């Protein structure tokens, strides 16, 4: 997920913001 | 907004300023 | 180990080096 | 909590695996 | 999005994940 | 400016944008 | 003061500690 | 507490979060 | 040694607490 | 430039002054 | 360069800029 | 020392290598 979406290719904010509370 | 190549700490830190006082969870795979 | 007040971003890196793999929750409103 | 126990007081990095998954 | 005090260090690591390609300024006596 | 903004008082991720090139 | 390896937000870190108070701006090649 | 991967100032970072007031040493090969 | 164990295999955090003062 | 040589290979803080205002 | 607070992790990383390869000590009770 | 020096007080990345071994 995105943890390693972000890492080995990359990602946007608004994907980082799916992980909030 | 820009997209973000972010590993380690830096992924956590970027978490952080996004979230904010809403919080988030750390779900890295295995 | 020790004691240090740990604010703001520092908390959640401090959180990434003691959780690692684990992963973690930052939820600052509880 | 987590920021009550660490950045106002302080905490331990025992205290801080309290908050792992 | 939130809204937090970014301070020193803080503030232009922000920036560098806000902007990113694109490059930014910090100009504090601005 | 962006200090006075941000560390004094607070900012959004959208008001950092301004400091963008 | 040494040579360093710097890569994303770490270049701009250094360039924090660097330049201080006089700022500077962070232009990346496209 | 888990292993970690630490390069650069991540490693030095680790460093103050373990020793704290007791301080360390930071001693790279060459 | 720590420095180059820690980064290119891996190193635990009571590893690390080796250099402490 | 400076992006690109302190992170593909090195740099000198000397050089990086080369971008303060 | 410049003069500025560094406090806790930020003078660490300081030092590590600083010093790089040469190393460094981190000793708070002196 | 050193916090004293930088934290409470200010210091130059020229003080800082005072503490370089
Ligand atoms: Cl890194
Ligand atoms: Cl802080
Ligand atoms: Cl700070
Ligand atoms: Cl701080
Ligand atoms: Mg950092
Ligand atoms: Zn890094
Ligand atoms: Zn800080």
């Amino acid at each position: 997920g995105i943890v390693e979406q972000c890492c080995t290719s990359i990602c946007s904010l608004y994907q980082l913001e799916n992980y909030c509370n | 907004f820009v997209n973000q190549h972010l590993c380690g700490s830096h992924l956590v830190e970027a978490l952080y300023l996004v979230c904010g006082e809403r919080g988030f969870f750390y779900t890295p795979k295995t």
